[PDB]
């Protein structure tokens, strides 16, 4: 009606080719997904999953586990509507058994002085919360006002069990939802002791240290087996380079998660031309460990592409030795610097110790 | 009136949408409104300064500079030449930075950081782009002719003669074809150019001399330019230059320019030795050798 | 209106382009050229008035 | 599917050029889809006048 | 719209010219014609929003006017008359797109109509109706281009590792013969048998009309096929396309083809032959690569990739071309006549018939 297509010509056009406009925002997209995301977030499609059966217990489990202002808001309702639906009962009752009626002082009513709703409002109050004034009380010969009185009491102790119980669980588990743990946004290959590094630089932002941090460094590549196995997310595990060989990491200080480059790593044949961002070549470093107060093991995982890792850099020192203590200045912890070093190949740079 | 709300908002929403989708073809027209134009004419007085047509075919240099991709030009700088009516000056250099230079600053549509071209006395530069190229006759490289009145392809919109211009124009090349072509004096329908084979319109080229009385030929070869093609046009070129033309030419085929007056090549904006004789090609040790 | 207004921008147009210099058409695709000269110039035509 | 199956010989390929093929797609296909989003109106205009 | 696109086409010509101003005169005439012709659409559209937006109007008018003062059925209340008020707009909608309606029928009738004379035009033939090796044996010969009305093809007669080269003039049944043979042609009588060991299977194929996508260089030569690094470069080499995809702005990634980049003949030619090569099948067909070509070296580079694909692939090779240059060294030659087969003649049999041996040298 008032639409420009009245009647639609359905001409044919001739109009030549111009595909590419001035802005670049048509190929500017070029990001590859990854398994696990910087901020520890990994996100893998978990598609045609079997249905597993879902339980109520489940539901009573997000109970437990939802936020503060929720839970907060479940409780209220839980009450306020336990109360209320007891109420409307209450009243049944009283109606049922013409105490709602006009004045009669030849009956008892199955619960004194209950004259309105608002009445009945106030004397499931009293009883589910146990105030109990007496003006409104129960009397005798009723056999379902004693039975409702059972109910209510059995119910209300129940609702009060469960919201003791999920606000005894909340203050345990909900503290230790906290992740302070930081890494370096980009790791660096540096040249330590004439053996290539890989480097990485992890602090604590809490002041109670991770009691027994575990380190766990894996590179993940669709590595193709020479006899013919294709796996996409092959993972091999990469030695610490530590004092002892093992994976115990002492956090007071942010240090440098530095692993030597040998034969046995992975890495022996690292180049920089490999580093590009479209490579698949990724590191992934996980200090798990439990924290003093709590006592909850945390694990914080982060992923290093070969975009993000910057060859032939140092890591800026941090601790400065004052004059009592230590200063760390986080604001230079994930910095790298440049520093003339060999660009080869680590596999490349096993003939260097073989000429000399 | 609530009623009809519901529609009334529903469809001015949508209208609102196709005129956001439609007013864009006017942004984008006015874009190509904003493109700049070089100069409509020149600044000269037209009373006697210039010439009605330049018929004899001499052209003075003063330090000719060329100009194109200004970031960089190194194609014509700072050259200097001498125009000798009724010659062949051959131009073949360098493929790549050499065999287009002096081709793209001939006719002043490309730009120039400094430079001074006069013609028979008269100034080229100063004059109007459109009147300066209204008599200098041309050749093209590849065939390329306009679908319509194929008279109108070869003879001028003015039409000042059209037997003579027509006779003319046969006897230089293609005078059966000419003749018996059905188009005639109205010859409407080109059908793009079928009929005529590549080397017809270069003819069409040489008319602008029969058209005009213009001595100077831009000339150039390629797109399979046949020997005896190539040999009825140089006896065309070589009838005309005899009387009144000035022949200028520029090409890549060895054959074509082998047999040049003059030779001007050029290489990354620098002109070699021009000499008689093939420009002294026996004694020359790089025009031979890529001779062959 | 939008009768005359695309007789009046369609003559501007094309007075335009004569002007034209030579590194604009060495440059700019004939395609781009073609398609604001031609769909852009068919609904200021037909489809813009209405 | 049909233009798969389709002989080349020069009649066919002549009175019937790419181009008209090609124009039936667009045209005549489009015409034929603004039917069917009209179809139901035509049965219900009726109605409602 | 077709008169300027020629105009633009040739930009360069025009401009050097100084004929751009006369024959932006020529398009400015044909857009007057045509403005009146939009005078009669904006005209006679005015008419049609006119009579959408003042039929309701005129309507309200007469049965207000009719009820209240000729017919006076009754007074006018405000309760009836709004009712029917909101009933005319809801009413004027299908009494004024009805007619769009009858229009879409009448269109859609057409249009299947031309659909279904298409869908019941010519079709071509139903597929499937000692060489040891892929081979084509033909005995009977009798095809035809039209299906039916004066078949003219007949008496047609014709292994791996097989340089085969038809030769003869033209129009004497050389580009016909193997259109039959790729089995797009008409079927009189015979038996044509296609022997598959590495129906038919996939065939390379290059016609005398150059055909081009429109798409890039690579994707052009490719033909959704894998690209191979050291296949590619090979074949540009043999059709020498360096310096032709160098010219290009984009390198070798512009719109070469139809709706694409303008070409020429022989360029052409060259890059259609050069994706026959690449195809990499177990049988090349191809028809004249250098008949469209004017060029004296490029033969000698074409027969050079001719030699290197033949010896390391030994795909079977039908290179019917009319070049002088590698016609009687080591190639099996076989002559097609004035619209007919005559022999599957070799070199040293052709001279037993000495009909035109002399003439290519
Ligand atoms: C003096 C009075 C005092 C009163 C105070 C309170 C009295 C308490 C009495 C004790 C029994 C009350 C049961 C309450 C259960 C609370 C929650 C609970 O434990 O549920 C959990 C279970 C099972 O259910 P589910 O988890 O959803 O199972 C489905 C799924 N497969 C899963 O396993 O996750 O448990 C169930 O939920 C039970 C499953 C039974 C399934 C039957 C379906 C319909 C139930 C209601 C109708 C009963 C049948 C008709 C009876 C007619 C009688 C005339
Ligand atoms: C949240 C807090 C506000 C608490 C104050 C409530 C005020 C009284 C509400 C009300 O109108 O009650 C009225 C009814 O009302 C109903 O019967 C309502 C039933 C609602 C059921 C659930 C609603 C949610 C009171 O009516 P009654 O109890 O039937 O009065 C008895 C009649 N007599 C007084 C003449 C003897
Ligand atoms: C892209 C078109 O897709 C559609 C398709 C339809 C179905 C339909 O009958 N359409 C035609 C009607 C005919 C008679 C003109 C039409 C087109 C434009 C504006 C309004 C209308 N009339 C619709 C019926 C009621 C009055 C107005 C609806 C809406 C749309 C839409 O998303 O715009
Ligand atoms: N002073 C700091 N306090 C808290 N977190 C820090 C601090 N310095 C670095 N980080 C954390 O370390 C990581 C990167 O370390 P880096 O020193 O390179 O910071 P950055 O380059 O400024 O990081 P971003 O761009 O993520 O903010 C991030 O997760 C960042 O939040
Ligand atoms: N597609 C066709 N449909 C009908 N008749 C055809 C067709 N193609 C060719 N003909 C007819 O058959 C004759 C022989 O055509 P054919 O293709 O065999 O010639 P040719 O010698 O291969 O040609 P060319 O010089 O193009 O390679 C033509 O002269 C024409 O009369
Ligand atoms: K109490």
């Amino acid at each position: 009606m008032l639409s420009r297509k009245g009647i639609i010509p359905e001409e044919y056009v001739l109009t030549r080719l111009a595909e590419d406009p001035t802005e670049p925002r048509y190929r500017t997209r070029e990001r590859r997904a990854r398994f696990v995301s910087k901020k520890g977030n990994c996100n893998v499609a978990h598609k045609n999953i079997r249905e597993q059966g879902r339980f109520l217990q489940d539901v009573f489990t997000t109970l437990v586990d939802l936020k503060w202002p929720h839970t907060l808001l479940i409780f209220t309702m839980s009450f306020l509507c336990s109360w209320l639906l007891f109420a409307m009962v209450w009243w049944l009752i009283a109606f049922a058994h013409g105490d709602l009626a006009p004045g009669e002082g030849t009956n008892v009513p199955c619960v004194t002085s209950i004259h309105s709703f608002s009445s009945a409002f106030l004397f499931s109050i009293e009883v589910q919360v146990t105030i109990g004034f007496g003006g409104r009380m129960v009397t005798e010969e009723c056999p379902l006002a004693i039975l409702i009185l059972i109910v209510q009491n059995i119910v209300g102790l129940m609702i009060n069990a469960i919201m003791l119980g999920c606000i005894f669980m909340k203050t345990a588990q909900a503290h230790r939802r906290a992740e302070t743990l930081i890494f370096s946004k980009h790791a660096v290959i540096t040249l330590r002791h004439g053996r290539l590094c890989f480097m990485l630089r992890v602090g604590d932002l809490r002041k109670s240290m991770i009691i027994s941090a575990t380190i766990h460094m894996q590179v993940v590549r669709k590595t193709t087996s020479p006899e013919g196995e294709v796996v996409p997310l092959h993972q091999v595990d990469i030695p610490m380079e530590n004092g002892v060989g093992g994976n115990s990491i002492f956090l007071v200080a942010p240090l440098i998660i530095y692993h030597v480059i040998d034969s046995n790593s992975p890495l022996y044949d690292l180049a920089p031309s490999d580093l590009h961002h479209h490579q698949d070549l990724e590191i992934i470093v996980i200090l798990e460990g439990v924290v003093e107060t709590t006592g909850i093991t945390t694990q914080a995982r982060t992923s290093y592409l070969a975009d993000e890792i910057l060859w032939g850099q140092r890591f800026v020192p941090i601790v400065a030795e004052e004059d009592g203590r230590y200063s760390v200045d986080y604001s230079k912890f994930g910095n790298t610097v440049k520093v003339p070093t060999p660009l080869c190949t680590a596999r490349q740079l096993d003939e260097d110790r073989s000429l000399l | 009136y609530a009623l009809m709300v519901s529609n009334y908002l529903n469809w001015m929403v949508r209208n609102l949408a196709d005129m956001e989708i439609q007013l864009g073809a006017v942004k984008r027209i006015h874009a190509l409104l904003k493109t700049e134009a070089e100069s409509y004419e020149g600044l000269l007085a037209p009373s006697l300064i210039p010439k009605n047509w330049p018929d004899q075919g001499k052209i003075q240099i003063q330090n000719l500079s060329v100009r194109y991709d200004s970031s960089l030009k190194p194609v014509l700088k700072h050259v200097n030449t001498l125009i000798s009516p009724g010659q062949k000056i051959g131009i073949c250099g360098r493929t790549g930075s050499g065999k287009s230079s002096f081709s793209l600053a001939f006719f002043r549509m490309v730009d120039m950081f400094e430079g001074r071209i006069i013609i028979d006395g008269i100034d080229i530069a100063k004059l109007p782009l459109h009147t300066l190229r209204s008599r200098l006759s041309i050749i093209l490289q590849d065939p390329v002719l306009f679908s319509g009145t194929i008279r109108f392809n070869l003879d001028p919109e003015k039409k000042c003669s059209d037997s003579t211009l027509w006779e003319a124009l046969e006897i230089a090349q293609l005078k059966l074809v000419v003749k018996a072509l059905p188009g005639g004096l109205d010859a409407i329908i080109t059908e793009g150019g079928e009929n005529f084979s590549q080397g017809q319109r270069q003819l069409f080229c040489l008319a602008r001399a029969f058209v005009r009385k213009t001595s100077i030929f831009i000339m150039d070869e390629a797109t399979a330019s046949i020997d005896m093609a190539t040999e009825n046009i140089l006896q065309k070129v070589v009838m005309t230059a005899f009387a009144d033309r000035t022949v200028v030419t520029i090409a890549h085929r060895v054959h074509t320019i082998l047999s040049a007056d003059l030779v001007m090549v050029l290489k990354r904006g620098a002109i070699l030795e021009f000499d008689k004789p093939e420009t002294l090609l026996s004694q020359k040790d790089s025009v031979f050798a890529s001779f062959v | 209106t939008g009768l005359k207004v695309a007789k009046r921008l369609h003559r501007s147009l094309l007075n335009r382009i004569i002007l034209a210099p030579m590194r604009f058409f060495e440059t700019t695709p004939l395609g781009s050229i073609l398609n604001r000269f031609s769909s852009d110039c068919n609904t200021i035509d037909q489809h813009i008035p209405s | 599917n049909k233009i798969m199956h389709m002989s080349t010989s020069n009649l066919s390929m002549g009175e019937m050029t790419a181009g008209q093929i090609c124009n039936l797609v667009a045209i005549d296909t489009n015409q034929l889809m603004w039917f069917f989003f009209l179809c139901p109106n035509l049965w219900t205009m009726p109605v409602q006048i | 719209l077709k008169q300027t696109n020629e105009m633009l086409r040739g930009m360069k010509l025009l401009k050097l010219y100084a004929w751009e101003s006369i024959f932006c005169s020529r398009v400015e005439v044909t857009r007057r014609k045509e403005m009146t012709s939009l005078r009669a659409f904006a005209v006679y559209t005015s008419i049609s929003i006119f009579m959408n937006t003042a039929i309701p109007i005129a309507a309200v008018l007469i049965t207000f006017v009719g009820h209240v003062s000729f017919f006076k059925e009754s007074d006018l209340s405000p309760s009836v008359a709004f009712a029917s008020l909101s009933l005319f707009h809801i009413l004027v909608t299908p009494l004024f797109l009805l007619s769009s309606v009858v229009r879409s029928t009448v269109k859609a009738l057409v249009s299947v109509q031309k659909l279904s004379e298409f869908l019941s035009s010519a079709e071509i033939r139903e597929e499937q109706c000692d060489a040891d090796n892929f081979c084509v044996q033909i005995i009977g010969g009798f095809f035809t281009w039209t299906p039916d009305g004066i078949p003219t093809l007949s008496n047609i007669t014709i292994p791996r590792g097989q340089l085969t080269m038809i030769v003869g003039q033209v129009g004497c049944g050389k580009s016909s013969l193997l259109l039959a043979t790729l089995g797009e042609m008409q079927k009189v009588s015979g038996a044509v048998f296609w022997n598959s060991n590495l129906s038919r299977g996939p065939v390379a194929y290059a016609s005398q009309k150059p055909w081009l996508l429109n798409a890039t260089v690579e994707e052009n030569i490719t033909f959704e096929s894998p690209f191979n690094k050291q296949r590619y470069k090979m074949v540009i080499e043999a059709c020498s396309l360096q310096p032709d995809i160098d010219i290009l702005p984009h390198g070798d990634q512009t719109q070469i083809g139809e709706r694409g980049i303008n070409l020429s003949g022989g360029q052409r030619q060259r890059i259609s032959v050069a994706r026959a090569l690449y195809q990499q099948t177990n049988v090349v067909f191809l028809d004249d690569p250098f008949s469209a070509l004017d060029v004296h070296l490029s033969d000698h580079l074409m027969q050079a990739g001719i030699l290197e694909l033949l010896r390391d692939d030994k795909r079977t090779v039908v290179l019917v071309t009319h070049k002088l240059q590698y016609l009687p060294h080591a190639d099996w030659i076989i002559a097609m006549k004035d619209g007919t087969i005559q022999r599957e003649g070799t070199l040293k049999d052709f001279q037993r018939s000495e009909c035109q041996l002399f003439e290519h040298w």
